[PDB]
């Protein structure tokens, strides 16, 4: 049975405030397509050839 | 069939007789005279547009 992910609470509280301290710049890869082959039947061709 | 027979450098085995491609359509051909493999490309063909 899946995880889920690994349980993390939170040190909440009414007064209590995380500021970072440190960066990073990171670099992801994001994909999308965008169109796809310019097919063409000639069904004339393709149900009767000759 | 219909198409252009062109000579081929394909090694047919002395008992195969015929070539198909992925379409299971002919592909190239032995002659029953000349042990000879020829390719068959059908014929030109296309849409004409203005
Ligand atoms: C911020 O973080 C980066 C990396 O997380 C720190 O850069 C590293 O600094 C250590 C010094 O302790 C070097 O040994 C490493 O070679 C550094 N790595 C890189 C990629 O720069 C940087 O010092 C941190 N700065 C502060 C102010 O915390
Ligand atoms: C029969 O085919 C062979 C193979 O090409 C050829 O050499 C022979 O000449 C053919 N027969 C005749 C009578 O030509």
């Amino acid at each position: 049975t899946m995880s889920l992910g690994v349980e993390n609470s939170v040190a909440y509280s009414n007064n209590s405030i995380a500021i970072p301290t440190n960066f990073t710049i990171s670099v992801t890869t994001e994909i999308l397509p965008v169109s796809m082959t310019k097919t063409s039947v000639d069904c004339t061709m393709y149900i009767c050839g000759d | 069939g219909t198409g252009v027979l062109t000579e081929s450098n394909k090694k047919f085995l002395p008992f195969q007789q015929f070539g198909r491609d992925i379409a299971d359509t002919t592909d190239a051909v032995r002659d029953p005279q000349t042990l000879e493999i020829l390719d068959i490309t059908p014929c030109s063909f296309g849409g004409v547009s203005v």
